[PDB]
RNA sequence: AGCCUCGGUUGGCCUCGGAUAGCCGGUCCGGGGUCCGGUGCGGAGUGCCCUUCGUCCUGGGAAACGGGGCGCGGCCGGAAAGGCGGCCGCCCCCUCGCCCGUCACGCACCGCACGUUCGUGGGGAACCUGGCGCUAAACCAUUCGUAGACGACCUGCUUC
RNA sequence: GCUGCGGGAUGAACCGAACGCCGGGUUAAGGCGCCCGAUGCCGACGCUCAUCAGACCCCAGAAAAGGUGUUGGUUGAUAUA
């Protein structure tokens, strides 16, 4: 797992998507991102033991990652107005989170720099667009990732 | 899309000849027929998935008739690629000859 | 999800052990063309063994006793049942997964047959050793359908010959087309990664 | 029938064992089950290997029986086995198997994507050749 | 629409035959000769469909079969336990369904499991709707005796 | 007898080993074609073909004698006169 490596998101909600790894955070989780134009996955936190690293590499040394995003930037906050039970679902999960102008700003700042490095490879934008899967003919103990 | 786990068959529990040990189960994973090939699957999680008549809650989505018993691979068994496993609860005897999907959640390589 | 195992050339016990071990796992096995299963030893030796087996029978009521089968498919089925734990529910449920059949019926002539090299007579027995054919051995003891079996085998072979001729013509046309379209198809990737 | 023979000066390929995948030169037969092999230029020492362990090839070299290394390596270089070994359909298949085993995920994806372009044109041309043959055999 | 069951997460549509021999290709007179391949590459350590998230604009290669069928006609193609597939003529239409490149979007659920599949799965009781058709047979009672311990079994009834 | 447990299919005395309830590792005796866990080792050398083969202390079967059937050994005698 080196900066610029392709990872497979097996246990996530994406169930086997190929993403690009940027850098390691301070809490021990990997901060990856797939080009939203290629695969609809934003800047996501993943676990080290929960990903498969492919031997492919991408020149990403000039990533210029911001410093404002950290482990505290990726959190799940839940709030409710009433203490007892009611008909509405806490007034929060009914209208799911749609925070913008900050989740899209950094994303548009990073993908406009990542895409010129991915589009240089002859067949990488399709490889990342595709979804990994186990067919009947191959086994992981013999497959080379 | 596509399968994200390896196929394995439940042949029986760890046993001698006149006694059984239900705490440890034996798995015959497809594609592995040698001792030097099962080192990749050591520590991988395993799931025995079946269906019942009463729908139970699922982590994602509405309740479903699906019920799963979790476990993981402990060590190797013999020279023919057979492997061992230990689940949270012992496997029912009706699962002999059925499929336990070996996930790839704990990844080392 | 099925294993269509050919019968000709395989040794009786050497094949039956593999089938009995593979059925207990869950794979549905269908042994086709059981009349060609070879048996090691002299033909007269195997005949004497089968006659000694026939002699064994309950004295007070033979109908309520050992049921001796005359068809080679049923012989192979009994051989596999002797290794499967048929007195338990697991063996009883596994016994339906095995489908022993004489000849190659319509449901199985179109399916490609598998060969287990661990039971082949060529690698199991020396070229100087004597062997006996299960088809002839069964026909000599109370089997009557050897003639019709051979006739239907000849028919299906004459059909498969024409099918293979058509397949070979298709393969020749495919190779000719591959040699024809040299341009517009580089596929250096196929050669660099070796198909 | 029997176009290959073991003899003094037969180069063979090791199918399995500690030196699997290398060529050796049979110096002499010992006890009709194993033979002394040299393989000077293939990076293997002189030792005894079973017949069932090795696989025979087509090339033959001129050695005296029980010859020394300085006399077998000279004849090996005179026959020039190493460079001509790559120019055969057998070492090419072996290297092809090695490459298919060394395939990575990107390589498998590229092969799968190239198959779509390669096989379809072949099929559309076979569909034309078959109809051409039918029209030829029609009268 | 609801209930019971338990199992699978692409399918492989096929020559015979030997193992001191055989495969492919072929001019000639089913066999013979010659030419390639032969630790099998026209190879199941195999090959095709394939690893596809979807929508839209626009360029190169390929494509004249079009591409799916609640559609029609011709053949039953194949009986050992048969029903899917091919060809030709049209039908509502179709040249971004394939490979490479290009501007812009979508449940971006905020690290997590039982996810994706042959499911228009098998079985049983009913509900509202269209088209085409059907209007019985057993057992009991009675009789007969070619049969009967009792059952069972062999037989008759028409208003000429 | 006063004694369970793992192997000998079966079992009073055999071979290991002795016993509180459990989890992990290893092993004794024994075994690894399927019943039944493990040789699915690209195991080594050699013997053996039975129309009554053979397959593990107690243990569940056999002798004197014979074979120009093969496979090794010993003592010897002849043969370019
Ligand atoms: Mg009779
Ligand atoms: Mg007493
Ligand atoms: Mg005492
Ligand atoms: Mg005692
Ligand atoms: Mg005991
Ligand atoms: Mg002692
Ligand atoms: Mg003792
Ligand atoms: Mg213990
Ligand atoms: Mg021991
Ligand atoms: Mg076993
Ligand atoms: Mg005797
Ligand atoms: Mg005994
Ligand atoms: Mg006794």
């Amino acid at each position: 797992i080196t900066p610029g490596t392709v990872l497979i998101i097996l246990t996530g909600r994406h169930r086997g998507k190929r993403v690009v790894f940027l850098k390691q955070l301070d809490s021990g989780l990997l901060l990856v991102t797939g080009p939203l134009v290629i695969n609809r996955v934003p800047l996501r936190r993943t676990h080290q033991k929960f990903v498969i690293a492919t031997s492919t590499k991408v020149d990403i040394s000039d990533v210029k990652i911001p410093k404002h995003l950290t482990d505290a930037y990726f959190k799940k906050k839940q709030l409710r107005k009433p203490r007892h039970q009611e008909g509405e679902i806490f007034d929060t999960e009914k209208e799911k989170y749609e925070i913008t102008e900050q989740r899209k700003a950094d994303q548009k700042a990073v993908d406009l720099q990542i895409l010129p490095k991915i589009k240089a490879v002859p067949q990488l934008q399709g490889y990342l667009r595709s979804q990994f899967s186990l067919t009947n003919g191959m086994y992981p103990h013999k497959l080379v990732f | 899309s596509g399968r994200l786990w390896c196929k394995a068959i439940f042949a029986g529990y760890k046993r001698g000849l006149r006694n059984q040990r239900e705490h440890t189960a034996l798995l015959k994973i497809e594609g592995v027929y040698a001792r030097d090939e099962t080192e990749f699957y050591l520590g991988k999680r395993c799931a025995y998935v079946y269906k019942a008549k009463n729908n139970t809650v699922t982590p994602g989505g509405k309740p479903n008739k699906t019920r799963v018993i979790w476990g993981k691979v402990t060590r190797a068994h013999g020279n023919s690629g057979m492997v061992r496993a230990k689940f949270r609860s012992n496997l029912p005897a009706k699962a002999i000859g059925h499929r336990i999907r070996v996930m790839l959640y704990p990844s080392r390589i | 999800q099925v294993l269509v195992l050919d019968g000709r050339g395989h040794l009786l016990g050497r094949l039956a052990a593999i089938v009995a071990k593979q059925v207990l796992l869950g794979r549905k096995v269908v042994v086709v063309r059981c009349e060609g299963i070879n048996i090691s030893g002299n033909f007269y030796r195997n005949k004497l063994k089968y006659l000694a087996f026939l002699r064994k029978r309950m004295n007070t009521n033979p109908s309520r006793g050992p049921y001796h089968f005359r068809a080679p498919s049923r012989i192979f089925w009994r051989t596999v049942r002797g290794m499967l734990p048929h007195k338990t529910k697991r063996g009883q449920a596994a016994l339906e997964r095995l489908k022993v059949l004489d000849g190659i019926p319509p449901p199985y002539d179109k399916k490609k047959r598998m060969v287990v090299p661990a039971a082949l007579k060529v690698v199991r027995l020396k070229p100087t050793r004597k062997f006996a054919y299960l088809g002839r051995l069964a026909h000599e003891v109370g089997w009557k359908y050897q003639a019709v079996t051979a006739t239907l085998e000849e028919k299906r072979k004459e059909k498969a010959k024409m099918h293979y001729r058509k397949k070979k013509q298709i393969l020749r046309l495919r190779k000719q087309a591959e040699k024809n379209v040299e341009k517009k198809i580089c596929k250096f990737t196929e050669v660099l990664k070796t198909n | 029938v029997f176009r290959r023979y073991v003899e003094v000066g037969r180069v063979a390929y090791i199918s399995f064992g500690p030196h699997a995948g290398k060529l050796v030169a049979i110096v002499d037969v010992i006890d009709q089950n194993r033979a002394l092999v040299d393989g000077p230029c293939t990076r293997v020492r002189r030792q005894a290997m079973p017949f069932k362990c090795m696989q025979l090839t087509d090339f033959i070299l001129k050695f005296p029986h029980s010859a020394r290394q300085k006399y077998v390596r000279k004849a090996w270089e005179k026959a020039d086995i190493n460079t001509k070994w790559a120019a055969t359909r057998w070492a090419k298949k072996i290297d092809a198997r090695e490459r298919k085993a060394k395939m990575t995920d990107f390589d498998r994806f590229k092969v799968m994507k190239a198959k779509k372009m390669r096989n379809r044109i072949i099929k559309t041309e076979v569909k034309k050749l078959q109809r051409a043959a039918i029209l030829k055999a029609s009268p």
